[PDB]
DNA sequence: TTTTTTTTTTTTTT
């Protein structure tokens, strides 16, 4: 049974090679004494001194190449466009460096937004927010991809299953294993990462007494995990999105889930 | 006249019968200058007044027709005044650079139509009507994400096709788009990617200044949308307006069965 | 499988007695002919049917023959069916015009007006099994007690009558219309409940009416309408909240008098529902 | 085939 045909990403792919250029083609301000060359090549090959599987880039600098118009499509449509930024970077560093899962972080964002400022438009978009920690919870692994199979009786199919449930594998296997069936969960081949849930509280100085500040969770996915300390206010990356527990999918209930691919302790 | 259901309020009349409503002080016992100040600011959100169509004619009855069926007339009104804001554009011709401010949406905020007393007096006989209400804001519920256009995929092909959520419901095709493929493959709904808008909820006491004496005041159930979300902080008796809404709830738990008594809240059109 | 046994109780003729009970009478024109109208005239909602005149009417139905079967005792011995039968015949002799109905005016009055006008007109195209009688009412039915000084006719024992304590309340009192006295406590706030409750359909429309029976029910969608059904694939359908009717409901517990009670024995409060006017 | 639960007693504590 042939697979035809894959699609597409279109603009997302245009932004793939365009952001590929930007991540490769500087991304630099000052010639000579700068702040030149690339600085990201210096940074990624210095990141190959380490291979911690993470990067730092400025959004402000991301403006300059397209005057920020690409920064837009990566601004609101970001969640949609992530898978390309990474493998595009990977395509680029495949020209440079080699057991690899790369993690993006964007900082120096245009403006700090409030929790009261939190709205549905921000979904799949980068945003800067800061405030006080509540209850850091112990770190427990992120599935990313897993190996689970068979699936009746050994399909050994290992990849993907990265959906947010996170169950399950066993989807459309082997051939011919015909699962259904058990996944069956294969844990050992699965690469894991992070993560801890830290609920941020809205800061007192800004909040308008009487208020009782209404606050939600910041999840720490990325090596930026754990860097926080209770009581501090910290710049965050937006990624509004949503979480499962009003609508239902007829063959539910949802709420705000704040994530950051990047965090700094400032504040 | 475009007769509609039992609401039976004529389209392409109210729009027109509101269209001559333009330019009246009058009387009173603004008007178009509010419509006028609106456009430079581009804030949208018509504030209105109400009473308007009361008592001035035309539409002395339409003032009632909105009270009777607000869900409809608000749709018509916003729709009309979008075009009336377009109609003011033809005098100055090219405006605001240009037709995009005509693309920018508008909405009416009717308030102070009659005064109905408390949640206490509220009745089943009227399940749709606008109500003057009071009481202090208790708490602001967390921001509720809301479903507008649901996004879908499959492993077939994999493809990106998405459809409107419409009423609170979700119906995707079991299969399939693109191409074609078809194929038995189940639809892949991305939870996150789909379109969303802001809704909230607030619980509110009924006129804590007033009591049926001695019994405790009943609780106002309010929700709102857009700007009205995070409107004011709380502890505000002040005033509230909106049409009534009620919905049955599932019970035990899960099970997909009704509780056979409708949970009752307010569509909360406006507050001043 | 479900054994079945004859009993002297028969609803058949009692229905007829109810027809002759209402609109035909004198002592209190009669109260049942134009007040019923005043309900259909929309100046009143509650239909107050006194056990008093059930007694006085049996004074017209016995003494004063010809003799008639028992009523107030048959009433307070059952208490529930007499609102589904005694009231169901009221549809028959209710005045038509009635006076000055208008339409809108009242919200949803035009809805039901055009409900059955679009129903008969969409039924007129198909003809060129009906909305249940409980759907169009706009009147509640309230029985009132006979203490009574004229209960001394007498039927003697059959009068309760007495505002007995909940301790006095018994298991054989299920399905029995009675007087109880006691203090109001906690008095749940008034809330709408439900009655039929027409949910619209999506492709060719029509409608179906799910009866509101008991305290809960299963919701339903599929498609019932033959046209949206089987072609194609099935007409979707959702609830129309303005097609719904809600009877008024406020439930309140009533505690014992505390001097009705034996000396020990903590007060026993009982559960009550409110319906209507 | 699953259902559904906060006072009262005692305690250690500024």
């Amino acid at each position: 049974l042939n697979h035809v045909k894959k699609v597409d990403d279109v603009t997302g792919e245009k932004v793939r090679e365009a952001f590929e250029q930007f991540l490769e083609d500087f991304s630099v301000q000052s010639t000579d004494t700068g702040e030149v060359e690339k600085v990201y090549r210096a940074q990624i090959e210095f990141m190959k001194i380490y291979d911690l599987n993470t990067i730092y880039i400025d959004y402000q600098h991301l403006s300059m190449r397209e005057n920020g118009a690409l920064a837009m499509a990566i601004s609101e449509q970001y969640y949609r466009f992530l898978p390309f930024l990474q493998k595009g970077l990977r395509r680029v560093v495949r020209k440079y460096a080699p057991e690899r899962v790369f993690q993006i972080s964007f900082f120096n964002l245009p403006t700090v937004h409030r929790i009261r400022d939190i709205r549905s438009e921000k979904i799949g978009s980068l945003l800067s927010i800061s405030g006080t920690v509540t209850r850091t919870s112990e770190v427990r692994p992120e599935l990313y991809k897993a190996s689970f199979t068979c699936d009746m009786c050994r399909a050994i199919v290992d990849n993907v299953e990265q959906s947010f449930k996170y169950t399950e594998p066993t989807f459309c296997p082997n051939p011919s294993c015909e699962n259904r069936a058990f996944w069956t969960l294969n844990v050992t081949r699965s690469r894991f990462l992070d993560w801890q849930k830290v609920r941020i509280q809205e800061n007192a100085n800004e909040i308008p007494t009487g208020s009782m500040p209404r606050t939600l969770d910041v999840i720490l996915r990325g090596d930026s995990v754990e860097r926080a300390k209770p009581g501090d206010r910290c710049k965050f990356t937006g990624v509004e999105i949503v979480v499962p527990d009003k609508p239902s999918s007829t063959l539910l209930t949802y709420k705000i889930s704040f994530l950051a691919c990047h965090v700094i302790s400032i504040g | 006249l475009r007769i509609i259901w039992g609401t039976n309020v004529s389209i392409q009349e109210c729009t027109t019968n509101f269209r001559n409503f333009l330019m009246s002080f009058k009387y009173k016992f603004y008007y178009i200058k509010q419509l006028n100040e609106m456009r430079e600011l581009g804030t949208s959100n018509l504030n209105l007044d109400a009473r308007n169509l009361l008592a001035y004619k035309q539409t002395e009855d339409l003032y009632h027709q909105l009270l009777n069926y607000p869900q409809e007339v608000i749709s018509i009104m916003d729709q009309t005044i979008k075009d009336c804001m377009v109609s003011l554009i033809v005098d100055n011709n090219l405006d605001y650079d240009l037709d995009e401010i005509e693309t920018k949406f508008y909405k009416v905020r009717p308030y102070n139509v009659g005064s109905c007393k408390g949640m206490r007096e509220l009745n089943p006989n009227d399940i749709d009507k606008l109500i003057n209400l009071k009481g202090l804001v208790l708490r602001s519920t967390p921001v509720i994400p809301d479903m507008k256009v649901a996004f879908f995929k499959c492993n077939v092909c994999d493809h990106t096709m998405a459809v409107e959520i419409d009423r609170g419901v979700i119906q995707e095709p079991a299969r399939c788009e693109r191409i074609d493929c078809n194929e038995p493959n189940s639809m892949s709904l991305i939870h996150n990617r789909c379109s969303f808008a802001d809704k909230q909820v607030i619980k509110l006491q009924e006129t804590p200044d007033f009591v049926p004496d001695g019994q405790t005041p009943h609780s106002i159930s309010l929700c709102v949308y857009d700007e009205l979300v995070d409107s004011c902080r709380a502890g505000d008796r002040i005033e509230v307006t909106g049409t009534f809404r009620s919905i049955p709830i599932r019970a035990n738990s899960r099970q997909r069965v009704l509780k056979s008594l409708y949970k009752t809240y307010v569509d909360v059109v406006h507050v001043k | 499988a479900l054994p079945s046994i004859q009993l002297p109780v028969d609803y058949n003729n009692l229905f007829n007695e109810i027809t002759d009970f209402l609109v035909t009478f004198k002592q209190d024109g009669p109260k049942y002919m134009a007040m019923l109208q005043k309900v259909a005239n929309r100046e009143l909602n509650s239909v107050i049917i006194d056990l008093d005149d059930i007694l006085q009417y049996q004074n017209e139905k016995f003494l004063q023959g010809t003799q008639a079967d028992d009523l107030v005792s048959a009433i307070q011995q059952n208490a529930n069916h007499f609102t589904e039968l005694f009231c169901r015949a009221i549809d028959n002799n209710m005045p038509l015009p009635t006076k000055e109905i208008d339409y809108k005016d009242d919200v949803l009055d035009v809805i039901l007006n055009q409900r059955r006008l679009r129903n008969e007109r969409m039924l007129s195209d198909r003809t060129n099994e009906l909305f249940p009688p409980n759907l169009t009412r706009r009147y509640f039915l309230y029985f009132k007690p006979l203490s009574q000084n004229c209960a001394r006719r007498y039927r003697k024992k059959a009068i309760s009558s007495k505002p007995l304590s909940v301790r006095q309340i018994k298991g054989d009192f299920l399905g029995q219309l009675i007087t109880v006295r006691g203090i109001i406590t906690r008095v749940s706030d008034v809330k709408p409940a439900v009655e039929v409750i027409a949910y619209t359909c999506d492709q060719c429309g029509y409608e179906v009416f799910q009866e509101v029976n008991s305290r809960t029910f299963t919701p339903l969608s599929e498609c019932t309408s033959e046209e949206c059904s089987q072609n194609q694939t099935k007409g979707q359908l959702f609830m129309s909240t303005r097609a719904s009717k809600f009877s008024a409901f406020q439930e309140c517990k009533i505690q014992e008098l505390s001097q009705q009670v034996p000396v020990g024995h903590i007060p026993r409060s009982l559960n009550i529902h409110v319906n209507g006017t």
